[PDB]
């Protein structure tokens, strides 16, 4: 009844709202009370693009620290990976570096990387200019939205934009 | 949300009800089938007229049938599916009540029982990516002409 599976991943610190963009993604909803992802957890949400229907397995990770060695089990086997960061949590920014690393080390070496700075909603706490997210970005060739899950601001386009990267490369 | 834990309880009852009106259907359909194949054998010999309506009649029978069991085949995945995800749910209740103890106050044997549930939700995760993985070779075996 679906054409393609695609496997997904978000990853990056702790409450940046990894948890929270795949919720908008998958049930147009928010959800302001933090509950902490344990271990791993993935949520299915078919999609149609270029006239396909397109089976997305999104895979959710702990971003504590003490859920790292089950984390790290769960890159080889991603298509496509977002890196969450909070726009105003200037240390989950500069641990963007860190989490390339990762996928650098334990991930297929062709996979699609997505950066998004999320909890754009809340310019007034902003930390992290959009340039510098611009400018990484750049630096490794991938691209970049600014997302917030609160208000509804391109979370559907990150996730199609990813999933149109990876099916333009299927056959 | 506990919202989601009511959802899924009647998401199954909803699911056990068509379950069980399928089987039903398909009972008669057979029974119907049985029928409709002994009258053109036993009436080797009746008007073409009505022997092509009853070759007719069980063509429509056959699809019926085709579609009924692909509907019951979707559904039964889809038990398990929500099977999984209330143990899992289960699991993770359990586990947010260890870790929200202060761990001054928790034992050695409290503590490898906190590891062992999470070593049990990681694999009821795993359980669920295997159903999902099972549909992937259907669909791949279904297109096999
Ligand atoms: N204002 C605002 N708050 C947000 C946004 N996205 C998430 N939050 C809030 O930030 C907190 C963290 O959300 P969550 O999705 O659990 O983050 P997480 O990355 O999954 N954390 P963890 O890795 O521990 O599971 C929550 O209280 C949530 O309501 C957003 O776009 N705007
Ligand atoms: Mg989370």
């Amino acid at each position: 009844t679906y054409d393609l599976l695609f496997k997904l991943l978000l990853i990056g610190d702790s409450g940046v709202g990894k948890t929270c963009v795949l919720f908008r993604f998958s049930d147009d909803a928010f959800n302001t009370t933090f509950i902490s992802t344990i271990g791993i957890d993935f949520k299915i949400k078919t999609v149609e693009l270029q006239g396909k229907k397109i089976k997305l397995q999104i895979w959710d990770t702990a971003g504590q620290e003490r859920f790292h060695t089950i984390t790290t089990s769960y890159y080889r086997g991603a298509m496509g990976i977002m890196l969450v960061y909070d726009i105003t949590n200037g240390k989950s920014f500069e641990n963007i570096s860190k989490w390339l690393r990762n996928i650098d080390e334990h991930a297929n070496e062709d996979v699609e990387r997505m950066l998004l700075g999320n909890k754009c909603d809340m310019d007034d706490k902003r930390v992290v200019p959009k340039g510098k997210g611009e400018q990484i970005a750049r630096e490794h060739g991938i691209r970049f939205f600014e997302t917030s899950a609160k208000a509804n601001i391109n979370i559907e386009k990150a996730f199609l934009t990813l999933a149109e990267d990876i099916l333009r490369k299927t056959p | 949300m506990k919202e989601e834990e009511m959802k899924r309880f009647c998401k199954a009852q909803t699911i056990q009800r068509r379950l069980n009106e399928i089987e039903a259907a398909l009972r008669e359909l057979e029974a119907e089938g049985v029928k409709l194949e002994l009258a053109l054998r036993r009436q080797s010999s009746s008007p073409e007229q009505q022997k092509k309506l009853w070759v007719g009649q069980l063509l429509q029978l056959a699809d019926k049938k085709n579609s009924l069991v692909a509907e019951e085949a979707e559904l039964m995945i889809t038990v398990q599916e929500l099977n999984l995800e209330e143990k899992q749910w289960q699991l993770d209740q359990e586990l947010r009540g260890y870790m929200n103890r202060e761990e001054n106050l928790k034992t050695a044997a409290d503590r490898q029982a906190e590891d062992q549930v999470l070593r049990k939700l990681v694999d009821l995760v795993n359980q669920r990516d295997a159903l999902i993985r099972f549909q992937e070779e259907r669909r791949l075996s279904e297109l096999a002409l």
